[PDB]
C-alpha cells in the first residue's frame, strides 16, 4: 500500500549513457520473493530481461543484455534496480518490474509494477504549453457541452492530465499524443458536460509533465463576453 | 529461445459470445503457461498460472487449458471490460518468451458521433500559431472521415488526427483532428468548419465559426 511495487519516474537518456530504474516493494516481505524485469518497447512484445532473487542477491538474466544489464537491491530500503549500459535508439521503451511468486527465477508474474518510460534521444526535454478549448461560442441548445486543455509542444512522454484535481472523472477523453513534424508531441483532454452546470462550476485540467518538472492547473472559463 | 506463437492477432466479437485464443510452444513446456490481460497503457494482469489455474479474484468467465504445446484460453461470455491484448509466456525455459499478443475489440452497433469544434484561444494566438479543434464524441464502428474546410470549400490537408482506444463501458471510440496553420494564416480567413461523415449520420454533419466569435 502506496501500489505495492512502485516504479520511478520516465527519463530521457541521451544515446550512450545508463539509466537506473528502481522499484520500491511496500506490504509484503521484501526478501521472500524475486523480482523479474520486463521490456515493452512501441508496438512489440514484452521481453524477459533478468531476475534478482531479494534474500540471497543472486542474479539470472537474459544473454541479450549480456555485458550491458546489471541487477542490485537494497535490502533495508526494500528497493530493487536495474542498471542498463550504453543505450541505444532501440532502448526506448517502458520497464517493469514484475514479482516471482516464490524466489526460484522461473514463474509466472502475479504483481506488477506500473512501468517507467525510458526514451533515449539527443533532443532537450521541452515541457507543455497548456491553453484551453474553451466551450462553446454560444452553441447550448440540446444539453451537453464540451470543454478541454490542449498540452501543446512538449518532449518526452508522458504528460498526465486531471481535471478538477482527480474529483471529476466521468467524461474525461484523454488522447494519444501525437509527434509533430518538429519532434515535439501534443495531446489534448476534454471533458463532455451537462451545460447547466456551465455557470455554477469551474472545471481546472490539472497537467503534469514530470521529465521537465513542470505543473499547471488551467481554468477552462467559456468563450465568454 | 523456445517461441511462442499465438493465434489469432486480432478478433471482434458481440458481448456474450465465446472466444478462444491459442498459444503454441515450439517444443513442449508441459504446464508451464502463464495468460496475462493488458488493458491499453497499463501493466499487464495475471488470469491464469500453470496453464489452467485462475488466480485469486480473477471471473470465473475466464478458463485456460492445453499441455505439452497448445494452450487455450477461453472466454465463455465476453463482456465490454473485456477489450484488452492477451499474452502467453512459457516459464519452462530461460530467457522465459512471450507470445505477440491477441488484441480483443468489442462489436457492437452503431452509434452517430456527437460533434464539437474549438476555436484557437486568445494566449495561442500571442504565440504566433492557431490550433483549431473538431471532437467526434463517443462513436461505432471506429471509421469516420473530417474534413477541414476553411473559406467554404477550400477544404485543406494540414490536420493529424487522434483516435482513443475503445471504451470498457460502451465499446465507443472518440476522435480529435487538429487544424494547425499560423497567428497570420488563420487572420485571413473566416469560415472555419469540421465536416463529419460516420454511418450513424444520415447527413454528413458541418460544425462552422466565424473568425471574431463574440
Amino acid at each position: 500500500q502506496v501500489k505495492l511495487l512502485e516504479q520511478s519516474g520516465a527519463e530521457v537518456k541521451k544515446p550512450g549513457a545508463s539509466v537506473k530504474v528502481s522499484c520500491k516493494a511496500s506490504g509484503y516481505s521484501f526478501t521472500s520473493y524475486g523480482l523479474h524485469w520486463v521490456r515493452q518497447a512501441p508496438g512489440q512484445r514484452l521481453e524477459w530481461m533478468g531476475w534478482i532473487s531479494a534474500g540471497t542477491g543472486n542474479t539470472k538474466y537474459s544473454q541479450k543484455f549480456r555485458g550491458r544489464v546489471t541487477f542490485t537491491r537494497d535490502t533495508s530500503a526494500t528497493t530493487a534496480y536495474m542498471g542498463l549500459s550504453s543505450l541505444r535508439p532501440e532502448d526506448t521503451a517502458v520497464y517493469y518490474c514484475a514479482r516471482d511468486p516464490y524466489g526460484g527465477g522461473k514463474s509466472e508474474f502475479d504483481y506488477w509494477g506500473q512501468g517507467t518510460l525510458v526514451t533515449v534521444s539527443s533532443a532537450s526535454t521541452k515541457g507543455p504549453s497548456v491553453f484551453p478549448l474553451a466551450p462553446s461560442s454560444k452553441s447550448t441548445s440540446g444539453g451537453t457541452a464540451a470543454l478541454g486543455c490542449l498540452v501543446k509542444d512538449y518532449f518526452p512522454e508522458p504528460v498526465t492530465v486531471s481535471w478538477n484535481s482527480g474529483a471529476l472523472t466521468s467524461g474525461v477523453h484523454t488522447f494519444p499524443a501525437v509527434l509533430q513534424s518538429s519532434g515535439l508531441y501534443s495531446l489534448s483532454s476534454v471533458v463532455t458536460v451537462p451545460s447547466s452546470s456551465l455557470g455554477t462550476q469551474t472545471y481546472i485540467c490539472n497537467v503534469n509533465h514530470k521529465p521537465s518538472n513542470t505543473k499547471v492547473d488551467k481554468k477552462v472559463e467559456p468563450k465568454s463576453c | 529461445e523456445l517461441v511462442m506463437t499465438q493465434s489469432p492477432s486480432s478478433l471482434s466479437a458481440s458481448v456474450g459470445d465465446r472466444v478462444n485464443i491459442a498459444c503454441r510452444a515450439s517444443q513442449g513446456i508441459s504446464s508451464a503457461l502463464a495468460w496475462y490481460q493488458q488493458k491499453p497503457g497499463k501493466a499487464p494482469r495475471l488470469l491464469i498460472y500453470d496453464a489452467s489455474n485462475l488466480e485469486s479474484g480473477v471471473p470465473s468467465r475466464f478458463s485456460g487449458s492445453g499441455s505439452g504445446t497448445d494452450f487455450t484460453l477461453t472466454i465463455s461470455s465476453l463482456q465490454p471490460e473485456d477489450f484488452a491484448i492477451y499474452y502467453c509466456q512459457q516459464f519452462n525455459s530461460y530467457p522465459l518468451t512471450f507470445g505477440g499478443g491477441t488484441k480483443v475489440e468489442i462489436k457492437r452497433t452503431v452509434a452517430a458521433p456527437s460533434v464539437f469544434i474549438f476555436p484557437p484561444s486568445d494566449e495561442q494566438l500571442k504565440s504566433g500559431t492557431a490550433s483549431v479543434v473538431c471532437l467526434l464524441n463517443n462513436f461505432y464502428p471506429r471509421e469516420a472521415k473530417v474534413q477541414w474546410k476553411v473559406d467554404n470549400a477550400l477544404q485543406s490537408g494540414n490536420s493529424q488526427e487522434s483516435v482513443t482506444e475503445q471504451d470498457s463501458k460502451d465499446s465507443t471510440y472518440s476522435l480529435s483532428s487538429t487544424l494547425t496553420l499560423s497567428k497570420a494564416d488563420y487572420e485571413k480567413h473566416k469560415v472555419y468548419a469540421c465536416e463529419v461523415t460516420h454511418q450513424g449520420l444520415s447527413s454528413p454533419v458541418t460544425k462552422s465559426f466565424n473568425r471574431g466569435e463574440c
